[PDB]
DNA sequence: TTGTGTTATTGGCGTTATTAAGGTAACTTGCTTAT
DNA sequence: ACCTTAATAACGCCAATAACACAA
DNA sequence: TCTGACGCGGC
DNA sequence: GCCGCGTCAGA
């Protein structure tokens, strides 16, 4: 907008609120996933590549540009493979099929889940709960809390204990997340593919 | 013994039940076997009942 | 060592290369390959993959 | 139970064999033949165009082979000549047509006696063309119909269709553009089926 | 599990498909291929024959032998006689339909473009019906005891052809006592268009 | 050739996610409760993911030799062999 | 160890007794591509002229 | 402070107790508003003809749907359109559909005013007052349907102007496209859709009024309450956000976690909001508490396993257990069936022998066993379903043995019948009356020819080998 | 080889036991769970 | 923790119909 | 425990 | 342009 801020500049909610005093419209500055995917997505990379290519042939790479290095070849990269770089941030996530995350029953009439089914379980309820609150126009609190909630749940079922206290199943044991079953010495790779 | 259900036998199957008159049982035994390699004898034998009856 | 000799005769030689060798240790040569699947397999799946 | 039949055509030959297999009561008769020319009359009686050939029972009279064939099919339950799975009968199905229209309304056309230099030629040379293609998707085709059932005793018509399309191609003195073993020797050893002499003498 | 049918608009077998599909009892997502992108249009089928189909692993396009995939992929109550005589009769009816059909709408809408030429064939057609009147009388929808694919078939030329000013009921000769028998059928009742339109209209 | 021989990896843009779906998970849900069957469209959901027993789906009406690329119309289910719900 | 296929074929060339064998490639290499596709990553065969 | 901390629940407390608490004056003042809101927008409804006319039309609708019982001693019920208003009902329809008949034909304003003042005599709470906005609103979101696809159809191919939008966007004239004959879009096919879309349209507004402008500014109006009134009810909602939470320490371990308790909770809430009424002079603090616990409890109910449970199985579950452990530290004594059914309202004695069958919440794969030889239980678990390379070996010797052994029976004959009749190779397993066309006769002795062939194959020069296989 | 007796199924019917939904108006307002 | 109600899918019914059998 | 590769903040 | 203090990744 006409408005004298910067794209990537963050203002907090008062500073916002001046903002939204003083310039009123021509400016959106969102909050949440929506927001990095819409930057993503109007990032023109012909606009970006030889601007820094001009700053590095600027070469004083003593300390300042010995940064700028690697932006110049991610940005080859995504120009030559093809691949939207907003893609980055799923819209739609996929489920794996049940046979690789079996309820098959056990002796003692029981049943025996792979902890997959729970993250499953609670990632999907989430989603819906989420409907239902942007269908009935729920103050924008409990709007905030469900999708952070949800983006946590979606970080649990991808590798849980990345960034927090990884959840734990009633036994307390730090759940067995995608990622954890293709790494470690009993994880899929050295385990089932040079094991047999 | 337990039972089953669910057969849709093969056509063969259901050829050679009407060969011999072959009935299909509905049960299926799971006796208990001491495992191979092993002998001996029998020296107790506990056996606990049902509740309420 | 291919590269070069696609240049080195194909155009005239195009001014092909310099460079000099480097000491790399055995794990740092060992996930710098190129075959993804091989490193992969080796340790920090996570990163390389 | 009737089929009129005529000499030197792929049509009536190729619903020939398909009877045989069966050996059903092949009541054949001719159309050429001044032997019957009351039974060719009553043939045009009892359908418009007098196409050959055409199946006639107590009930119906029928033509354009898909139809006639598929009647046969529906009539005899012998030794079949379509797959099982709907998806694959709808494949067969299509491939057939698509070969029929090809190939069998050229050969009708170069069976005239009014031809041109221009027209065989290039009709030969389309067809010299596409019997290559042909051949693969339908060993193709014949390949992926068996895995989903093995040891079935079922005849896979369209490799009948197209052993009688190559038996015109030599019986009308063009070549077949190929140069793979494989290709000829399965080619010879396909025509020379059991079942399959029971007509072409 | 889901299907979908791309297709186009005012064509004979677009609709024979579609009311197929409604009498099979099932449910599909109807997606008219004039909405989508036209590079997207074509990628869908390079060459382009609007009724397809669209499963998750196949994709049918020659208007053959579609209404008998759809006969035979959903066995739900047929679309086909169950006396094997009725089976073959009807075939070699679906081709009379066929095999000679081209004129009656293809020339009637692009070659006749002289209202001499259109109503010099609207006669011909006019009497080309009161010639098919001499036959099936009574019969429930087509040579048969009950419904089958035919019935389907004819409400495409029922439909396409009203739409190319030639209602005709009475003004048809004497096919009367099915070709209003027909509209009593839910499927073929969709055809073209306060609390009524609300209700319907979605 | 008949057999590959490389191997190639890539960021999976929504409308490829989409080709691979057999369907789409609604309701959380795994599995009846008092009979063990699976239910309507949830993580086991045998409409998406496949039959159960071979060439036989759920309602068990469509069970013979007669219909096998046949899909069911009670419940969803197709008709084919369950080792399809792997892949 | 798990090749479905190739599985039972031995166990059956074993009984008969010819010679012959099927190697078409292993479950463990499938059940890997799939959970790293349950992720947004697409490992997948293909072919090269190139 | 915004200090990277990353668990949610502490980003959300910190709002959460952010805005006052408020007593009771300010309780009944915002509830008077929300309450003058609503009747604003009610008032502001029924001053147009239509409505009152497709409000007797849809009780038209249900005077069939309650002449269909009959078929099947009062006026058939049904009141799921007003709640607390059948006879009365029913009367006032009368009334109102004779006297709405007078008004459309000859009055200006009093009868106007009569039927709304009868209106201001019933009553409706929110249901059939949204029925009525969507009554309005939905007419306008079908217009706009048809405006949005003629401008879809016509803008991308009419020289693509998209600028020139104040010339073409005169709508419901039928008249701007004959231009268009000099002009770009040359689509015919598209020239009858849009005449077709514009007939509704005119045929719509007949239904309902003149153009556009008749009802976009109803609509705008309508927002303009809406919002009012949405605004209040969050300035209400956001006061007692404490409650929820101060509810939800009682159940915090039955299965759910925090949050999504709490997110139950606030549904419970929002839900309870707009149903009390000042009217009465109470404490909000009283009533909504009821519908905060029901919601809990139901959530907790729904989501609390994986393998899903009836709510109705589940509170008898919870009778069930009251009872045992107030038996458990009265007598000692733990179960004695007897006395947990001598004195229950589970009026049953086999129930029990099943609602305590489900008792065991399935195990998780992937816990270890503690010692015991360094293992877990998600490797003992093994593959039942499938036919080992023995199950499926001992089959195709059976498979092709007695492929050959009546390859040493008929000539052909038998052979074919007991294929056809059995389904060897082939696709149907075809019935006596396919075979008996198959060789054009024998409708009957088919029978006897496959009572021959088994006679002839039941000989231990054919029959003890094979009987290994059953 | 053609007549007279079963039968096996199979869509229709009703029946109801089981599941899902909704509603109470005395006043009630912020854990952090632990080598 | 307790109701008070519609709504749904399993279960029992006896006829129809397509198929099978059994004496001359 | 460590040992480091790699940081990315105070000055 | 650097002296200390972090996280991650394997033991
Ligand atoms: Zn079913």
């Amino acid at each position: 907008g006409m408005t004298p801020l910067e794209k990537k500049q963050l203002l907090t909610d008062e500073e916002y609120a001046e903002a939204l005093e003083n310039y009123g419209y021509e400016f959106e500055a969102s909050m949440g996933a929506e927001a990095i995917r819409d930057l993503l997505a109007d990032t023109d990379i012909e606009s970006e590549i030889e601007l820094l290519q001009a700053e590095c042939e600027e070469s004083k790479s003593t300390a300042k540009k010995e940064k700028a290095i690697k932006r110049l070849r991610l940005l080859e990269t995504f120009q030559a493979s093809g691949n939207k770089p907003e893609w980055m941030v799923m819209t739609v996530l996929p489920v794996l099929p049940p046979d690789l995350r079996p309820l098959v029953p056990i002796e003692g009439g029981r049943f025996a889940t792979s902890d997959l089914n729970d993250l499953y379980r609670r990632v999907i309820n989430r989603n819906n709960r989420l409907k239902k609150l942007l269908d009935l126009n729920a103050p924008d609190i409990i709007v905030r809390n469900e999708k952070r909630m949800l983006q946590e749940a979606v970080d649990a079922l991808l590798d849980n204990g990345r960034r927090g206290r990884a959840v734990t199943g009633s036994n307390k044991r730090p759940l067995k997340s995608l990622a954890d079953m293709i790494k470690g010495k009993q994880g899929r790779f050295r385990q089932n593919l040079l094991g047999k | 013994i337990t039972p089953k259900a669910e057969q849709q036998l093969t056509p063969e199957e259901r050829l050679l039940r009407a060969i011999f008159n072959e009935k299909a049982s509905n049960v299926v035994d799971s006796s208990l076997r001491m495992p191979s390699g092993t002998s001996g004898t029998v020296i107790n034998v506990q056996v606990f009942e049902n509740d309420k009856g | 060592r291919i590269l070069e000799e696609n240049d080195k005769l194909r155009k005239q030689g195009k001014k092909e290369v310099e460079y000099e060798l480097v000491l790399m240790g055995i794990t740092r040569s060992s996930l710098s390959t190129e075959s993804f699947l091989s490193a992969a397999s080796f340790q920090e799946t996570t990163r390389v993959l | 139970m009737l089929l009129y039949t005529k000499k030197d055509d792929i049509y009536s030959d190729i619903v020939r064999m398909i009877l045989l297999i069966k050996g059903a009561n092949a009541k054949i008769v001719d159309v050429s033949k001044e032997e019957n020319s009351k039974h060719l009359e009553e043939l045009n009686i009892i359908t418009p165009n007098g196409n050959i050939p055409t199946l006639s029972t107590d009930d119906f009279a029928v033509y354009r082979l898909s139809v006639i064939i598929e009647a046969i099919e529906d009539l005899y339950p012998f030794p079949p000549m379509f797959p099982v799975f709907p998806k694959q009968r709808a494949n067969a199905r299509i491939l057939l047509e698509y070969v029929n229209k090809t190939f069998l309304q050229n050969i009708i056309k170069l069976q005239s006696p009014d031809l041109d230099e221009k027209q065989a030629n290039e009709i030969k040379m389309l067809m010299q063309r596409d019997i290559i293609s042909t051949y693969k998707k339908i060993v193709s085709e014949r390949e992926v119909n068996a895995e989903s059932n093995p040891d079935a005793q079922n005849i896979n018509v369209l490799t009948l269709i197209i052993t009688f399309v190559f038996y015109y191609f030599i019986k009308l003195k063009i070549s077949i553009p190929t140069k793979d073993k494989n290709i000829i020797k399965e080619i010879k050893e396909l025509l020379s089926e059991p079942n399959f002499i029971k007509t072409i003498k | 599990m889901k299907v979908t049918l791309y297709t186009t608009k005012y064509c004979p077998y677009s609709l024979r498909a579609r009311i197929a599909l409604a009498e099979k009892k099932m449910s599909t997502d109807i997606v008219e291929a004039g909405d989508l992108e036209p590079a997207m249009i074509k990628k869908i089928t390079p060459n382009g024959v609007f009724p397809v189909l669209m499963e998750k692993d196949y994709s049918i396009n020659n208007r053959k032998a579609l209404l008998i995939y759809i006969d035979e992929r959903f066995p739900a109550p047929s679309l086909l006689p169950n006396v094997v005589n009725e089976r073959i009769k009807i075939r070699l009816s679906l081709d009379k339909i066929d095999n000679e059909w081209y004129p009656v709408l293809d020339q009637i809408r692009k070659h006749r473009s002289d209202q001499k030429m259109l109503e010099s064939m609207f006669k011909d057609l006019k009497e080309s019906l009161l010639a098919m009147e001499k036959a099936f009388t009574g019969s429930e929808f087509f040579i048969s005891s009950g419904f089958t694919l035919a019935d389907c078939y004819i409400a495409a030329l029922i439909i396409c052809l009203e739409a190319e000013g030639f209602i005709i009921d009475d003004e048809y000769g004497a096919i009367y006592e099915y070709k209003k028998r027909l509209f009593a059928r839910d499927s073929v009742k969709k055809a073209n268009i306060l609390l009524k339109t609300l209700r319907t209209h979605r | 050739s008949k057999k590959f021989d490389i191997i190639k990896i890539s960021l999976a843009s929504p409308e490829v996610i989409r080709s691979w779906s057999h369907g789409e998970v609604k309701k959380p849900e795994t599995i009846n409760y008092r009979t063990f069957k699976p239910e309507r469209d949830g993580l086991f959901c045998a409409k998406i993911f496949g039959p159960i027993k071979d060439y036989e789906c759920l309602c068990g009406k469509y069970k013979r030799l007669k219909h096998r690329g046949v899909v069911c119309e009670r419940c969803g289910v197709e008709v084919e062999q369950a080792k399809v719900r792997r892949e | 160890s798990d090749d479905i296929a190739g599985r039972s074929k031995m166990y059956k060339n074993i009984v008969d007794g010819k010679l012959t064998m099927n190697v078409d490639v292993p479950e463990s290499f499938n059940v890997l591509r799939n959970e790293v596709r349950a992720l947004g990553i697409d490992m997948d065969f293909d072919y090269s002229s190139e | 402070l915004k200090g990277k901390t990353s668990d949610p629940i502490r980003m959300y407390m910190r709002e959460m107790g952010i805005v006052d608490l408020l007593d009771k004056k300010g309780e009944t003042d915002i509830a008077i508003r929300i309450e003058e809101g609503t009747t604003e927008v009610f008032s502001t409804i029924l001053s147009y003809p239509i409505v009152i006319k497709t409000y007797i039309e849809r009780f038209r609708e249900l005077e069939e749907k309650a002449i269909d019982y009959m078929n099947s001693e009062n006026e058939p019920v049904a009141r799921y359109i007003r709640f607390n208003e059948t006879q009365r009902a029913y009367e006032f329809f009368t009334n109102l559909e004779k006297m709405f008949e007078e008004y459309q034909d000859k009055p200006n304003k009093k009868l106007y005013t009569k039927i709304v003042k009868e209106f201001d005599n019933l009553r409706l709470s929110t249901s059939h007052l949204q029925k009525l906005v969507d009554y309005i609103r939905l007419p306008y979101a079908r217009v706009k349907e048809f405006e949005r696809k003629i401008l879809r159809l016509c803008v991308e191919r009419s020289k693509t102007p998209r600028q020139e939008f104040i010339k073409v966007y005169k709508v419901g004239s039928l008249e701007w496209l004959e231009p268009l004959t000099k002009k770009y879009k040359f689509t015919e096919n598209t020239i009858r859709e849009i005449k077709n879309l514009t007939k509704q349209i005119n045929q719509f507004q007949i239904l309902m009024m003149m153009d556009i402008e008749e009802l976009k500014q109803v609509n705008l109006e309508i927002s303009r309450s809406e919002a009012k009134i949405t605004q209040a009810k969050k300035e209400m909602i956001e006061a007692n956000l404490r409650l929820v939470v101060s509810e939800a320490k009682k159940y915090t371990n039955r299965g759910l976690h925090f949050l999504d308790i709490i997110q139950e909770g606030n549904i419970g809430l929002m839900k309870a909001v707009d149903k009390f009424d000042y009217r009465k002079g109470f404490k909000f603090s009283t009533y909504a508490t009821w519908w905060i616990r029901q919601a809990i409890t139901r959530s907790i109910a729904d989501q609390a396993r994986t393998i899903r449970v009836p709510v109705h199985m589940i509170e008898t579950i919870n009778k069930v257990n009251r009872i045992k452990r107030q038996i458990l530290q009265e007598k000692g004594r733990e179960a004695t069936e007897e006395e947990i059914i001598e004195h229950t309202p589970n009026m049953s004695k086999e129930k029990l022998k099943k609602i305590l069958n489900i008792s065991h919440t399935p195990i998780s794969m992937e816990s270890p066993i503690g010692d015991d030889e360094d293992s877990t239980v998600g490797d003992f678990i093994e593959d039942k379903n499938n036919y080992s390379p023995i199950e499926a070996a001992n089959l195709e010797n059976l498979r092709e043995a007695i492929k050959e052994l009546i390859e040493t029976g008929l000539t052909e004959r038998e052979a074919k019948v007991l294929m056809m009749r059995f389904g060897i190779g082939m696709n149907t397993d075809h019935t006596l009356e396919e075979v008996g066309k198959q060789f054009n006769v024998t409708r009957e002795r088919i029978r006897q020819i496959e009572a021959k062939a088994l006679r002839k194959l039941k000989h231990p020069s054919r029959s003890a080998f094979l009987k290994t296989f059953l």
